[PDB]
DNA sequence: AACCCTTTTATATAGTATTTTATCCTC
DNA sequence: GAGGATAAAATACTATATCCTGGTTAAAGGGTT
RNA sequence: CCAAAAGAAGUCUUUCUUUUGGUUAACCAGGAU
């Protein structure tokens, strides 16, 4: 609606959006330009949080310095952060395998404190990755993605338990830290506050106290109101500042001098000092609302303090004793409850640029040691910055985050869809989170503070259900890391256009309405009871006066894969979140359609995705070609913009791009200017529209099975492209000279009719398996002082030719066309990796139609793999003689609760075949509150439901009635939605109507060509000499545990001896079935399998005298 | 009973084994952390991979290459000491390495029950600061000379 | 085609829970890359 | 002490069985399917086979 | 585990508002981790068995 | 009483010493079963067990040398502390201590390692097994096809 | 200037089994 | 008041279905040749 | 057990003789039923 060339698509949307869809890559971009303090930051905290503006990089320096000795007589300092231009752009970064990075210097000063002597110096502190425009990083030239974690935020926690003995409720609380000592207190069976300081052994709250310097008169002075405390202080046992100083000492310490200074070096260094006890901003903040301490001041200093320790255990014992509010002095009153650790308000995200900050804080932490260590060794008034400042340890860091992390992954480029919705996603498994063997189901599940903030349907089916979500569309990160939502105030029954963004607790504690309410064009609801969420999550109605706020739109708790499912409140869960899963699956086609009935969210996702080319500024176009695009600007300049031809994504797809404007169109700002793998001109477009029925055949489509036509055969309606990638190299060795080379040992000149004159294959070669592609050989070592002929060598000039050919081949099952070679090289100065003087890289492209075994699917979950596909004469044809797309089984709809794709079935028709309401004498009842627009459409109309504000049923059925003729005055399909079908096969006419319809259906990656495996005999493992696994070497099936059982069930002895005998690793009598079978003898006996003896030396080795007796 | 298997099977026996029973198994001694020459691609000698001890890397070849031929079988080149046969041995042999010092299994020790506790009586704690170098113990003492 | 005559074959799908996991059938040749099996053994197997 | 190794805890069955000096008679299907012999059980017995 | 009182009172051919499918997602959410938990313990049972 | 009686009794009847849980010697497995083999490149894949072994004899040479050289019983003993330390690592890696790690700090698979779980021999290799003449591929439906 | 050696706190529960240790009972 | 006996807690070890594919496999310092 | 080279015979392309050469693992991650 607001992009400025895009397709008319109608909507049923009856409801207005205040909000328009925020940048959907929003999160990934404005948590990395904090972290290196970008202008564009600074600007969006000076409307929000002016009062102290402060990157990243900057709190890390700001952190570290000053660096200074145990004398005090010199210290260094860092300041001023700063970056050049990037060293190549992205496309040049992308194809010569380099980091996308920029170069860091900083400012580092050294004071000398008896000199007064200052040296200051512009620092290189390494190359520092930088994010594209599009939200990934380019490393070693692959395109990854920096996921989102979600943690659990540092603060205190109290909760509630019963026990087995006493039957009573036991509290407890727990302060965790970042980068911290825990100190746990709790109430057991007889009355006892008890600290269980850094987790090693209970002891009484008086200990602890007394050891900040509290007198037993001030103890019971203020804490003189539990009987809890009273009874621990009557019968605590010591006292005295030293003495409670030694037992906890002791506690702490594993029998070590009983020092009392260093009971003091101990308490202080682990709590009080801030360097080996860190709460950070987030901790802090959570810390004082908690307990209501000092608010109006802002943040000072992270760490704790005495008055938070006592005010956390007056806590705890009032929470024990009943109250249900507490004060403590100097700070607002605050309810007294447990706290959930499952709640949105508890768990805080960790961004891209939050994640990045902790490595370089660690490699900063190596840095210091290294520098503090060097600085005594140094000789005084002979030390400058240059000389400290040890740069490894920060580079190493920043090179193994992005290498070697598990929150660091390779993006996912199957289609647009896939990467836009791995952006957006957030991780509960990491380092520093929970475990996917590890998590139970209290972690698994949906919170009802998750509304607006993470998907409720999106997320993995296997083991990780519940562990990875999605962020919702409106979301967006405060600078804490919480998650907030906008709503809109309605202020006296009044529903305002003020939008306010909320988080967990604030919507906690007010009354929520919902967006789908009836607003009577003056912000007032139609009747007083409206459905409200209230603090607990609990859903009632209220009278239209105490609501608070309500709900920008529906489609706010949705994620972007989630909002592209048209009816998707008619389907149930469970195939919602299949039908979403599914849609990051499909394989881009070589020409693509956008679907007739959609939900509108097509256009954006396109767009904020990435994979389409934007006019960056408005002007004419001057040339156009399937490679380059010639805009001229207004003002003189031209820009030319490249495109992308047939080039693999990370899973092995094509990436297409092609013009969509012409040479005299007139483009604006922000108009798409060139599609992209699965868009049709600017929505995207992840598979086709086909006609369907949903009878039962034959039984052909039975078992979630399917049944094509062969005309999706003939016209490539359903065929794709894709393209393998094959890589060899050259490198020194010790023995020297790896050549590239059409001259191989033993080999003949049928077999280098491809190669051209320097070894790589020809473009447009096709290949079979087992060709060769770049023709490599090697030394052959082995270097012998044979006398005849090492005198050869040495003086009378025999040459070594030692060689053994390590060419590379086409592996086992793979073929097509070579399109493409990427040859570097050492002569041309190429960047290599050390040691490689030559890079050599093959592409080879195939084009797969569809086949039967290959898996389908529409957008509602209702997958199956391709029964059958029929030849076009004998597939039900309608009355005018039209066959059939696809048929789908009746018996699988009903019972899966997914109905909705029989909606989308019925308004796909109308789409198609066009309609026109009948407004001769007034419009009917049903079309009353249909969108003006809607009341005519011309054929192949492309129309849009929004996913929570569609067409209803009786407008379906209006619809239906009306619909125009195909060619004559024929009307196919009736009022029901059902047409006349005829048998193609025997001729005779079904008995009964059909459910026609067009549906959309996508192509799974899942393809059968990828699949199918056999053997009779090949490669053998070396340890134990059983075969290999998988299909690229070729490997054999595993005959597993579980199919042991199921023969011995049977009672087959014979069958079971030969599979682990003379079929796995019983090595002569594999040769000699094999000499049986050719020559047509009878099968030998089978012997001993090699890997008992195996276990057998394993278990000698282990100094057992394992024998086999007789 | 039968060494290397032909098929006809009566009892699998395990047990502890002795130092002479180590011995016994052991073709050679293992005396050198040397795996393999990278300058001409052929196992050291009295290293993790010698040919001595565990036989030869190609089928009838020595190491010196003074014999090369299936016409000699069972003969221990002089020169080289690898003895001519069949490089499958070296699946077959093994080493041993002949410590300095004594040192405990640890399965008998770690595991719990501590089972070299249980027949000395002695607390795991204890045991473990005798065997780490932590801690003296009294192996003897004389009574009748002691009063 | 003369060979397979008569030849049974033993199709398993994992996981093997019980006895009729894995089940002996006569192989025919088909077009395609997909193993036929036939609609009333399913339960067996337990395989959509 | 074989079929035991097999099932599980493989460390304690292995110590406690050395300790013993225990011997395995080979007569159940799991040792005789890991040793390479016929099963005890159906076709593999003496009657029929 | 306790039933919302509310309750849902729309069907799935009517379409359900924004907070009957959020209070949906939970019983679904909660079928599908039983089902693959239970899948796990399945097998390990049968293997002791 | 009745747990110790187990293991003495267990002493007792068969003819065993207990003297086979302290070790003198260390036998070491063929070369084939834990090989290095050579990857393109001048490059070599180790096994994980040359590791353990290259330490267990780097520090027994070590110790013979000081023992024969002359030294302090103190280094002496520091030596043969972590010559134990090292065998335990051969035997079982990461039962006592922090376990012994390679490269990218991960830990190393020791003798034990090569039994225990489901990815161990017993399970793995000796009771299921990958075989010859085996295919595998999608599944559709038959209507046609008898029983 | 290039080899050889060395070395580098948490989202789990559930079940059982053995060693402290801590306190209570008895003489 | 001292010693033995029994609860308690405190740690130590074991286990958690099947199958497939794709990306990596060290650096830094000291001593020596 | 395969590949390459040379020699002989015949067939118009198979056989005989001699020489040379000639397979991995472990982790992490992602999916499927
Ligand atoms: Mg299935
Ligand atoms: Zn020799």
């Amino acid at each position: 609606n607001s992009v400025p060339g895009a397709p008319n698509r109608v909507s049923f949307a009856k409801l207005r959006e205040p909000l328009e869809v925020p940048g959907l890559l929003d999160v990934q971009t404005d948590s990395f330009e904090w972290l290196i303090g970008s202008p564009r930051w600074r600007e969006s905290a000076a409307e929000r949080g002016d009062v102290n503006p402060v990157g990243g990089l900057e709190e890390v320096l700001y952190e570290l310095s000053p660096i200074e000795d145990f004398s005090g007589s010199m210290s260094l300092s860092f300041s001023d952060p700063r970056f050049d231009d990037v060293k190549a752009p992205v496309d040049e970064c992308k194809d010569k395998d380099m980091t996308y990075a920029a170069p860091l210097f900083v400012t580092a000063e050294f004071i000398n404190n008896n000199t007064g002597e200052i040296k200051s110096q512009t620092v290189f502190m390494g190359d520092f990755p930088m994010m594209t425009e599009k939200g990934t990083f380019i490393i070693n030239g692959t395109e990854r993605v920096v996921v989102s974690q979600l943690v659990r935020s540092p603060g205190v926690y109290f909760d509630e338990t019963i026990d087995k003995s006493t039957d009573k409720t036991l509290h407890s609380v727990k302060v965790i830290p970042s980068r911290g000592a825990w100190l746990e207190f709790d109430v057991d069976k007889r009355d006892t506050v008890g600290v269980r300081i850094d987790r090693k052994r209970r002891q009484p709250v008086t200990v602890l106290l007394k050891a900040l310097g509290w007198t037993s008169e001030q103890i019971v002075e203020r804490f003189g109101f539990s009987e809890i405390m009273r009874s621990t202080l009557e019968k605590d046992n010591t006292v005295g500042t030293d003495e409670a100083l030694l037992d906890i000492y002791r506690k702490l310490r594993p029998g070590e001098p009983p020092t009392k200074e260093s009971a003091q070096t101990l308490l202080e260094n682990l709590f009080f000092k801030e360097k080996r006890y860190d709460l950070a901003r987030v901790g802090r903040y959570k810390v004082n609302k908690k307990l209501g301490l000092h608010v109006g001041e802002p943040i000072t200093s992270s760490t704790l303090t005495e008055e938070d320790v006592v005010a956390t255990i007056e806590y705890l014992v009032r929470l024990h004793e009943g109250q249900t509010t507490m004060t403590v002095p100097g700070g607002v009153e605050v309810p007294v409850e447990t706290d959930d650790i499952d709640h949105f308000g508890n768990r805080r995200l960790r961004t891209v640029g939050e994640l990045i900050q902790n490595q370089i804080r660690v490699g900063m932490s190596r840095m210091e040691r290294v520098v503090r260590e060097r600085m005594t060794t140094q000789d005084v008034e002979a030390i400058t910055p240059q000389t400290l400042i040890n740069i490894r340890p920060v580079v190493a860091a920043i090179k193994e985050f992005f290498g070697t992390s598990q929150l660091s992954q390779f993006m996912d480029q199957n289609n647009p869809l896939s990467g836009l919705t791995h952006k957006r996603r957030l991780s509960a498994l990491g380092p520093g989170g929970l475990s996917r063997e590890r998590a139970g189901l209290e972690v698994r599940d949906v919170h009802p503070s998750h509304y607006g903030r993470m998907c409720p349907i999106e997320t993995p089916e296997g083991p990780n259900i519940g562990l990875i979500g999605s962020l919702s569309v409106y979301a967006r990160v405060n600078p804490f890391g919480f998650i907030e939502t906008p709503y809109r105030k309605v202020v006296d029954g009044v529903v305002s256009d003020e939008i306010v963004y909320l988080t967990a607790d604030e919507e906690d504690r007010h009354v929520v309405a919902q967006a789908n309410s009836p607003i009577d064009a003056d912000g007032r609801f139609v009747e007083p009871r409206v459905l409200v969420r209230r603090k607990a999550g609990e859903v009632e109605y209220v009278p239209s006066s105490e609501v608070d706020y309500m709900d920008v739109s529906p489609r706010q708790m949705v994620s972007v894969a989630t909002a592209m499912i048209p009816f998707l409140e008619h389907d149930d869960a469970n195939r919602a979140l299949m039908g979403a899963n599914m849609q990051r699956q499909a394989v881009p086609l070589v020409r693509s359609e956008a679907p007739l009935v959609g939900t509108g969210m097509e256009l954006r996702a396109a767009i904020d995705a990435g994979d389409v080319v934007v006019a960056e500024e408005s002007g004419v176009i001057e040339e156009v070609s399937a490679d380059y695009i010639t805009v001229m600007h207004d003002n003189g300049t031209r820009r030319t913009y490249r495109m992308r031809k047939f080039a693999r994504s990370n899973h092995g797809t094509c990436a297409n791009q092609c013009p969509i404007v012409d040479a005299g169109d007139r483009v604006e700002a922000g108009q798409v200017i060139a599609d992209g793998p699965c868009t049709d001109d600017g929505e995207m477009a992840l598979g086709k529209n086909l006609l369907v029925a949903i009878m039962p055949w034959e039984g052909h489509n039975y078992e979630d099975a399917i049944i094509l036509s062969n005309r999706l055969v003939e016209e490539d309606v359903l065929t794709s492209i894709h393209i393998e990638e094959h890589e060899i190299d050259a490198r020194d060795t010790k023995l020297g000279a790896e050549e590239i080379t059409r001259d191989i040992p033993n080999i003949s000149d049928e077999v280098l009719a491809d190669l051209d004159e320097r070894g790589i294959v020809r473009i447009g070669a096709e290949v079979r398996d087992g060709d060769i592609l770049v023709g490599k050989v090697t030394p052959k070592g082995e270097t012998e002082l044979t006398p005849e002929e090492r005198l050869l060598r040495a003086i009378f000039g025999e040459k070594a030719r030692e060689v053994r050919d390590t060419s590379l081949k086409v592996p086992h099952g793979e073929s097509g066309k070579v399109i493409g070679i990427r040859v570097f090289s050492r002569e041309d100065e190429d960047e290599l990796p050390a040691g490689v003087n030559e890079l050599v890289r093959v592409y080879v492209a195939q084009k797969r139609k569809i086949s039967d075994g290959d898996k389908l699917a529409g957008r509602h979950g209702n997958k199956g793999v391709i029964g059958k596909i029929l030849p076009v004469e004998d597939m039900p044809f309608l009355a005018d003689g039209t066959p059939v797309d696809i048929i789908l089984n009746t018996h699988g709809v009903p019972r899966r609760m997914n109905i909705g794709q029989i909606l989308e079935t019925h308004l796909g028709w109308c789409a198609h075949s066009g309609w026109k309401v009948d407004a001769a004498k007034g419009v009917p009842d049903w079309a009353a509150r249909l969108p003006d627009e809607l009341l005519e459409a011309q054929p192949n109309a492309i129309v849009s439901t929004p996913v929570f504000d569609g067409a209803q049923e009786a407008e379906l059925q209006g619809l239906l009635s009306c619909t125009l003729p195909n060619r004559d005055g024929d009307v196919l399909v009736d009022a029901d939605g059902k047409a006349m079908l005829f048998d193609g096969r025997s001729g005779e006419p079904f008995p009964y109507p059909v459910t026609v319809g067009y549906m959309y259906i996508m192509k799974l990656h899942h393809l059968v060509d990828d699949k199918i495996h056999a053997r009779s005999t090949g490669p053998y493992s070396m340890i134990t000499q059983q075969p290999l696994g998988g299909k690229a070497q070729f490997g054999g099936q595993r005959f597993g545990e579980m199919e042991c059982w199921a023969m011995q069930a049977y009672g087959a002895a014979y069958t079971l001896q030969e599979l682990l005998t003379i079929k796995s690793d019983d090595t002569v009598g594999r040769v000699k079935v094999y000499e049986a079978i050719v020559k047509g003898e009878n099968i030998p006996e089978p012997g001993i399998p090699e890997s008992f003896k195996v276990l057998l030396k394993e278990l000698q080795s282990l100094c057992l005298n394992v024998e086999v007796l007789s | 009973g039968a060494m290397l298997d032909v098929n006809f099977f009566d009892e699998l026996r395990i047990g502890l084994a002795t130092a002479e029973d180590i011995r016994q198994w052991s073709y050679g001694e293992v005396k050198k952390p040397e795996t393999i020459n990278y300058r001409t691609l052929k196992p050291e000698k009295d290293g993790l991979f010698c040919e001595k001890i565990f036989g030869p890397t190609r089928d009838w070849e020595c190491y010196c290459g003074k014999y090369k031929r299936v016409r000699f079988k069972g003969i221990i080149c002089e020169r080289c000491g690898v003895e001519v046969t069949r490089a499958k041995v070296r699946r077959e042999r093994m080493g041993h390495i002949e410590l300095a010092a004594p040192v405990t299994h640890i399965w008998y020790f770690k595991g719990v029950p501590s089972r070299l506790g249980y027949l000395l009586d002695l607390a795991p704690k204890d045991l473990e600061k005798i065997i780490y170098f932590a801690a003296y113990v009294i192996t003897s003492v004389d009574e009748e000379m002691r009063h | 085609e003369e060979v397979i005559a008569e030849h049974p074959v033993l199709l398993n799908r994992a996981p093997t829970l019980h006895r009729l996991g894995i089940q002996a059938f006569e192989p025919m040749l088909v077009e395609g890359k997909a193993i036929q099996l036939h609609p009333l053994v399913c339960e067996a197997f337990n395989a959509d | 002490w074989l079929s035991a190794a097999s099932f599980q805890e493989t460390t304690r069955v292995l110590t406690d069985a050395a300790i013993n000096c225990r011997s395995d008679k080979l007569n159940g299907l799991k040792e005789n399917v890991i040793i390479g012999k016929l099963i005890p059980a159906g076709t593999g017995i003496n009657r029929y086979r | 585990g306790e039933f919302i009182p509310r309750p849902v009172k729309s069907s799935f051919r009517e379409g359900l508002t924004v907070l009957e499918y959020f209070i949906n997602t939970h019983g679904a959410r909660k079928g599908l981790a039983d089902t693959a938990l239970r899948t796990a313990d399945s097998g390990y049972l049968t293997r002791r068995l | 009483a009745l747990k110790r009686l187990k293991v003495v009794a267990a002493f007792q009847q068969s003819g065993n010493s207990p003297m086979g849980m302290v070790l003198d010697a260390v036998p070491v497995i063929p070369p084939e079963l834990r090989p290095m083999v050579q990857l393109d490149g001048g490059r070599f894949a180790t096994s994980d067990l040359n590791d353990l072994y290259r330490r267990v004899i780097n520090r027994n040479n070590r110790l013979k040398r000081l023992i024969d050289l002359g030294a302090p019983e103190i280094i002496v003993n520091n030596e043969k502390r972590m010559l134990q330390e090292s065998v335990d690592a051969l035997f079982d890696n990461g039962r006592r201590g922090r376990p012994v790690t390679g490269p990218g700090n991960r830990p190393l698979k020791s003798l034990s390692d090569l039994l225990k779980g489901k990815q161990g021999r017993f399970r793995q290799n000796l009771l299921g097994k990958r075989v010859d003449y085996s295919g595998r591929s999608v599944i559709v439906v038959g209507p046609q096809l008898k029983l």
